[PDB]
RNA sequence: AAAC
């Protein structure tokens, strides 16, 4: 006996609740408007002209081969309401360690020498650099300076020009060039201090936390694993806290866990950020991870959490398949259907067919996320609604929704960035990682 | 009077018309466009232009340049313009770059462009509207959102209409779970995984569903077995949770039954005429080419061709007891001539991610169900050997779920668009 | 290193 959750509605400008972020962006515009986008460019002169060509392309609307599953791109100013010109482009010419060293040197020298501030920076990477080597290393080295950066290749904006020995392009964007421009524009607008959208049907004073763990291969200790956390209220603009590098991973068990001397630190960082950003303490806190926590971590979390806060710990897993199949039709079970295994364990179908797109987010068959309230006491349907909402807030890709909630989607990427550089200490919003 | 009539090419320019129209009702205008109603007609359209319409617009694109509908709209709008002596009653909205000069309708060339950007065009249109005394309401995006949900998302809703899992129930279990003890400890080099029957070395005991005489002829002659020290637990209360002793706890009972079921399945797949595959975690179990009738079973294909490789739809299994079910995970394992497995796993994964496309709900469901029926002993059951007399009965029909909402099943050509486009995209990946 |  399945249960269905009405798809979460997200606000856009003018206080209007839509469901597809692209539809709302093209209809009401971004929820928070920015006056404009000042962009910075670092790369070769050919990279500069490729980037200029791609903005000329972005100004004009670009279309998808399917405009229902991937709505068309109205053009940057049409959807966002802020201009991204080529006159606002600051360029510094460039003629694995050494390459990222020069690129970072140019970025820092620009951020210091230039009088006019730049909203976002965009880095053009030649194809030879991609083939012979970067994103994690460079984007980590820029975490100290709080520089929001977006990396694009020569073959991403000028894919038509780059062709193989057979004459065909290396990678074809013809059917989703509009979608590619959609995603690039949404990323650039997010990194420019603008919040494209936020959840609408959400209770006040609720926080969502996601722990991430990444092992270090170069470490002599095979057990070592860095930790991190990601925090979201409803905005989808999450604050990321770096953890402590050390013996985190459980090798024989295969799990990741925190000693109580760092779980306190991480959750206290999360709660102090909440208090700074809200001036009150949350009524509920939900912590998300790929694994169940031991009682050590939960008790460490409970000591630092205030009494009036109903702290809840919920784990999200791509566990052994409960792959539901609709009896008739090649159309899978719709996204948003949930199975109440028990008051603390449920399945959430964040992938699959969605009626709004008349399309499927998942490729083969939607593997549901098994969500488990391993710790704490909370109503299971509310947790499923919260995770369904959190699936919508991936600003790095302009898509209807994400299979993994944003509290855990970028775990691998943020871990790679954090462990890319070992001699760097960082306080930061999610826009400095995606 | 007060309306703002937009005329356009319906099939080809509906993107821009949608965008402009919805933006204009957002700004409080009383906009009238051919796409803003359901179950619509020329008597009504002409009525609005003659009396209700205060401003009229056309979309001067190449596709809509010569259209009978839009041209007749232009004609009636010209009549209303002559009646109302308005110099800019009809407004071109040129959105097409390829539309060259002196190629537009003659009534239009002599008269706002969106070629560079729809935002600039919308701003030009808005200032042109403001220069004239265009009646409007205070900006109300709520009604624009209501129209967007009522018109453009009417066919994209969810029906309140009333699913086949991969979870196959276990109707019956062997009544007793037995632990065997021997006078001499079994050798450390003696692997219980080599035992012909499922057996888990739990503490010094051997956990089974079976009896003593099953492995009497494979145990080493240096091991002497005693029938007194074997301890049995009632399985019904193992599921019911009523069992409570210090020697073994319920949380361990269910987990022990889990690995017992897993090993029973793995050993059953030796007498089920199924070949094996090494993956990261467990054993994959696939059907060999040349064995199954035309690579089909109950008219569902299970083995097929992919370039010079051959794909075999294999499965893996894992039990659970929360309701006692078994999950089957579906894998696709390739061989190079139907016989020899691919040595390197990277090509295996790349080829699997290539193959998984073109397969959807019905295809995956039918393939998994066909493999399960091929693995059945009885028509409506699967027998796993755990003991010489004890059998584990797992119904070969997966669990059924009573839903309450679903979608209007759309045209399958939309899913074919999905298949082709996403196939190309994953090739790019 | 558009992106899942
Ligand atoms: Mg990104």
């Amino acid at each position: 006996e399945l249960i269905y959750i009405e798809e979460p509605s997200i606000l856009f400008a003018h206080g209007q609740k839509c469901t597809d972020p692209r539809d709302g962006l093209a209809l009401f515009g971004p929820l928070n408007q920015i006056y404009g986008i000042k962009s910075g460019v670092v790369g070769t002169q050919k990279g500069l002209q490729i980037f200029k060509s791609y903005l000329d392309k972005i100004q004009k609307p670009i279309y998808n081969h399917n405009n229902i599953t991937r709505p068309m791109f109205p053009g940057f100013e049409a959807v966002f309401g802020c201009k991204w010109e080529s006159q606002n482009i600051v360029f510094k010419e460039i003629t694995t360690y050494d390459l990222v060293t020069l690129f970072n040197d140019k970025i820092i020298t620009a951020n210091k020498n230039d009088e006019e501030r730049v909203d976002v920076w965009f880095v053009i990477v030649p194809e030879e650099i991609y083939k012979y080597c970067f994103h994690d290393q460079l984007k980590a080295r820029l975490l100290e300076h709080t520089i929001p950066t977006q990396i694009l290749r020569e073959s991403t904006l000028a894919w038509r020009d780059f062709k193989n020995t057979f004459g065909a392009p290396i990678r074809d964007f013809s059917k989703i060039e509009g979608h590619l421009a959609w995603t690039i524009s949404t990323a650039a607008y997010y990194k420019a201090g603008g919040k494209p959208w936020k959840l609408g049907d959400i209770r006040p004073g609720v926080c969502y936390l996601g722990l991430v763990y990444k092992k270090i291969e170069k470490s002599k200790n095979p057990q070592n694993a860095c930790c991190a956390a990601q925090m979201f209220l409803d905005n989808g603009d999450g604050t990321v806290f770096k953890g402590e590098v050390g013996p985190w991973y459980n090798p024989e068990k295969g799990e990741y866990h925190l000693k109580p001397k760092e779980a306190k630190a991480l959750l206290t960082q999360a709660l102090e950020s909440y208090k700074e950003q809200n001036k009150s303490y949350p009524k509920e806190v939900f912590i998300h991870a790929r694994t169940r926590f031991n009682d050590e971590e939960w008790n460490a979390f409970n000591e630092v959490t205030p009494k009036n806060t109903n702290l809840v710990g919920v784990t999200i897993t791509k566990s052994k398949p409960l792959k539901l199949y609709k009896t008739e039709g090649a159309f899978p079970i719709m996204r948003g259907n949930a199975y109440i295994v028990d008051e603390k364990k449920a399945f959430l179908w964040t992938l699959g067919f969605v009626p709004k797109l008349q399309s499927t987010l998942s490729m083969e068959v939607p593997n549901p996320i098994f969500i488990e309230i391993n710790k704490g006491e909370a109503e299971i349907q509310q947790v499923l609604k919260d995770i369904l909402a959190l699936t919508k807030l991936n600003y790095n890709a302009c898509i209807y929704a994400d299979g993994e909630p944003v509290t855990l989607r970028f775990a691998n990427k943020i871990g790679e960035i954090l462990t890319a550089s070992t001699e760097i200490k960082t306080p930061l919003a999610f826009k400095y990682y995606i | 009077r007060n309306k703002i009539f937009i005329s356009h090419a319906t099939p080809e320019d509906d993107d821009f018309t949608r965008w402009l129209s919805l933006k204009l009702i957002g700004l409080g205008y009383e906009v009238w466009c051919d796409i803003l109603f359901l179950d619509k007609f020329w008597s009504t359209i002409e009525k609005e232009i003659r009396e209700n319409t205060c401003k009229f617009l056309i979309v001067s694109s190449t596709a809509g340049n010569k259209r009978e509908g839009v041209l007749k709209e232009l004609a009636v709008a010209t009549k209303v313009k002559k009646h109302l002596q308005d110099d800019m009653f009809i407004i071109p909205l040129a959105i097409d770059e390829n539309l060259s000069y002196d190629d537009i309708n003659i009534e239009i060339v002599r008269l706002i462009d969106f070629k560079k950007s729809w935002a600039k065009g919308l701003q030009d249109l808005l200032d042109a509207f403001e220069k004239q005394n265009v009646p409007k309401k205070p900006p109300d995006h709520s009604k624009s959102n209501l129209l967007y949900q009522q018109i453009f998302l009417h066919d994209k809703q969810a029906i309140e209409k009333e699913y086949d899992s991969n979870w196959f129930p276990i109707i019956s279990f062997p009544n007793e779970l037995r632990f065997h003890r021997y006078d001499w400890r079994l050798p450390k080099q003696f692997d219980v995984r080599t035992l012909a029957f499922p057996a888990i070395r739990y503490k010094e005991y051997l956990c089974t569903f079976a009896w003593e005489y099953d492995f009497i002829h494979q145990l080493p002659k240096t091991e002497t077995y005693n029938g007194q020290e074997s301890i049995r637990i009632s399985t019904s209360d193992i599921l019911s949770g009523r069992y409570d002793t210090d020697f073994i706890r319920n949380y361990e009972c269910q987990r022990l039954i889990v690995q017992l079921i897993n090993k029973a399945f793995e050993l059953r797949m030796k007498d089920k005429n199924v070949r094996e595959y090494q993956m990261s975690k467990t054993f994959a179990y696939w059907i060999e080419k040349g064995k199954l009738e035309k690579d089909k079973f109950e008219k569902i294909k299970l083995v097929g061709k992919q370039k010079n490789k051959y794909w075999h739809f294999g499965i893996s299994a894992a039990g659970k007891l929360y309701s006692p079910v078994l999950m089957v995970s579906s894998h696709i394992i390739f061989t190079m001539d139907g016989i020899n497995l691919i040595k390197s796993k990277s090509i295996q994964h790349s080829s699997r991610r290539k193959q998984g496309k073109n397969w959807w709900n019905d295809k995956w469901r039918e393939k998994l169900l066909a493999f399960i029926r091929f693995l059945s002993d009885d028509q409506n059951a699967i027998y796993l050997n755990v003991g010489s007399e004890e059998k584990i009965l797992i119904s070969n029909k997966p669990l059924k779920f009573f839903g309450k909402m679903s979608y209007v099943t759309p045209s399958e050509v939309t899913l074919e668009e999905e298949s082709v486009l996403a196939d190309i995209n994953n090739f790019e990946e």
